[PDB]
């Protein structure tokens, strides 16, 4: 999820 | 050549959800990328011809990885596992299981015998290619780790976690060599040996980058001026034309810094969302970036 928050 | 002057060359669209990272293949001939879609998709490095994609990971991939002879690849999937990958058929070789939570980074070692992995459960891993077993689990950091690259013969490895510390560990043993510490502890979002292996490049969630030379445990150089205190972007050694340190930003744009003079020498426009991740072309001045969900395209640039 590093395309994340 | 004083400044590079990188121009766009390709736009490649595909990924349906933001993109994670790309990377080049080896031997220069492919760009692989990963995605938040929970796909990995093939480029032709040159054309940006689009090859295949690659699908397997039941959640989102945050990283994927070639081996030395660019053949296979591996990646790290919010579904806890690794996959690695026979790039000519597309097919799942084996399916890395021992992480409790996302896998986050992962690197092959030059030999490519090993793949280690970093994950929001703390710890490093390491793990035997041609049985897919886990050899090493490290109790590497307190906080989920952002980073994790083999030096260049496969004898270190580094690692960067939002706890603030910087490790270096011995493969073989899997000892703790070394711990960077700063007084301030920013979360560190990303971190590499530099080709030479002599170096560590580390960015910390407050705007930025940090050259150091790890053995003596000393800050080198610092690039600043890009925008970088909320995803863990990727940071590179450009080395084909002059020596420039790239990484992307939270501004939309691709920095490119002078390694020695730490003077910006070129920013990069056209993402329409947070530039993720940058991948230097291992011969031919060619850099490939990639942005968030706004965006999902790759974009190729070259100069010269």
């Amino acid at each position: 999820a590093r395309t994340k928050q | 050549p004083v400044k590079p002057n990188y121009a766009l060359k390709f736009t490649l669209a595909g990924h349906t959800k933001a993109v994670s990272s790309v990377k080049f293949s080896p031997n220069g001939e492919w760009l692989a990328s990963s995605s938040a879609d929970k796909l990995i998709k093939i480029w032709g490095a040159y054309d940006g011809k689009f090859e295949k994609t690659i699908s397997g990971h039941k959640l989102g991939i945050s990283d994927v990885a070639w081996s030395s002879d660019s053949n296979l690849l591996v990646s790290a999937s919010d579904d806890k596992t690794l996959k690695i990958w026979d790039v000519s058929s597309g097919k799942c070789l084996k399916t890395l299981k021992g992480h409790s939570n996302y896998v986050f980074c992962c690197n092959f070692n030059p030999q490519s015998n090993l793949i280690v992995s970093g994950s929001f459960d703390e710890s490093v891993r390491i793990w035997d290619v041609k049985t897919g077993k886990c050899l090493k689990t490290l109790p590497a950091h307190s906080d989920p780790v952002s980073a994790v690259h083999f030096n260049r013969d496969g004898s270190l490895i580094v690692s960067s976690s939002y706890d603030g510390l910087c490790r270096i560990w011995d493969t073989a043993s899997g000892q703790c060599l070394k711990t960077l510490i700063d007084d301030d502890n920013p979360p560190v979002s990303f971190v590499k040996f530099s080709p030479n292996g002599k170096y560590i490049l580390a960015a910390t969630l407050d705007n930025t980058l940090k050259l150091w030379d790890y053995s003596k445990g000393k800050c080198l150089k610092t690039y600043t001026g890009h925008k970088n205190e909320k995803y863990c972007i990727f940071a590179n050694f450009s080395v084909t034309g002059g020596k420039w340190i790239v990484s992307g930003s939270e501004d939309n744009l691709v920095y490119i810094w002078n390694l020695q003079t730490k003077e910006i020498v070129q920013k990069l426009q056209g993402h329409t969302d947070v530039v993720i991740s940058t991948a230097c072309h291992p011969t031919e001045n060619i850099i490939a970036s990639a942005a968030l969900e706004n965006d999902k395209t790759i974009k190729l640039w070259k100069s010269d």
